[PDB]
């Protein structure tokens, strides 16, 4: 019979939405308008997005 | 006529299938948490047959992975079924001697 389900806990997704953005004045801090990402190189050297 | 055979009945092949059907019974508690393990039964009439097998029993719910196929409800009580049945059979064929001797000797 069917009787027994069982249930397992995945990652469907991520949120992304804007982040709250955070007014510096500093010149150095960039944050992007709507969607869109920053390509970046992590210790290893495979690029990715950030 | 009067052979051993015939005094005795079937009742002389009843007990060893009664004790067969214990130790299948007994594996299969004991073999409840191995996985991978399938349920045996015994069938009676096969027995029955031998005396003028070893089956597998298919489950009513599904694996969890396991693959182990045994319900310890139904082994419980197809082991409490089995031992009554056995008293049975040994109060059978005690009888037959009982009677036999009674005859012989007259007393």
């Amino acid at each position: 019979h069917p009787s027994r389900v069982f249930s397992m806990t995945e990652r469907p997704g991520h949120n992304f939405a804007q982040g709250s953005v955070i007014t510096t004045g500093r010149d150095l801090d960039v944050t992007i308008e709507g969607s869109g990402w920053i390509s970046v190189l992590d210790h290893t050297g495979k690029e990715g997005l950030t | 006529a009067i052979s051993f055979d015939n005094a005795l009945g079937i009742h002389q092949h009843t007990v060893g299938v009664r004790e067969r059907n214990a130790e299948v019974i007994s594996t299969n508690i004991a073999q409840a948490n191995t996985p991978g393990y399938k349920a045996r039964g015994l069938d009676f009439a096969k027995e029955l047959q031998a005396a003028t097998d070893k089956l597998y029993r298919l489950p009513t719910q599904p694996d969890t992975g396991d693959g182990n196929t045994v319900d310890l409800d139904l082994e419980r009580n197809l082991f409490m079924q089995n031992q009554i049945r056995h008293q049975a059979s040994l109060d059978f064929l005690g009888s037959k001697f009982k009677n036999l001797t009674k005859a012989i000797k007259g007393e």
